[PDB]
């Protein structure tokens, strides 16, 4: 019972520091979108950044 | 670790890079220097006229 306490609350510590990494608002870990498009060139062209959920 | 991460980043956004405004100013205060000259050249215009007379 002690060692399955354990693991639970280390899993609700995974989920908090997963949903805890936003900067400005915007975050590449917490799933909440599919890709981050920066800019890349003075005409628009972009730099793709796809997402990794963690 | 995030409040680190914040601010690195708001300074990231707002921060100047002092290298450049150097080389700026000096180009600026010979180029101000230079403007005085050419405008108190400028000025000395019309100065002729007299001596026509």
């Amino acid at each position: 019972n002690a060692l399955k306490s354990d693991f639970d609350s280390l899993r609700d510590q995974i989920e908090k520091a997963a949903t805890n990494a936003k900067f400005n608002g915007v975050s590449i870990a917490d799933g909440s979108t599919t890709k981050l498009t920066f800019l890349a060139n003075s005409d628009g062209s972009g730099f793709t950044v796809n997402a990794k959920t963690i | 670790k995030l409040q680190d991460s914040l601010d690195a980043g708001v300074g990231n956004l707002v921060d100047a890079d002092l290298a450049k405004e150097s080389a700026k100013l000096q180009s600026l205060q010979t180029k101000q220097q230079l403007g005085v000259q050419a405008l108190s050249i400028a000025n000395q215009s019309s100065s002729s006229i007299l001596s026509l007379f």
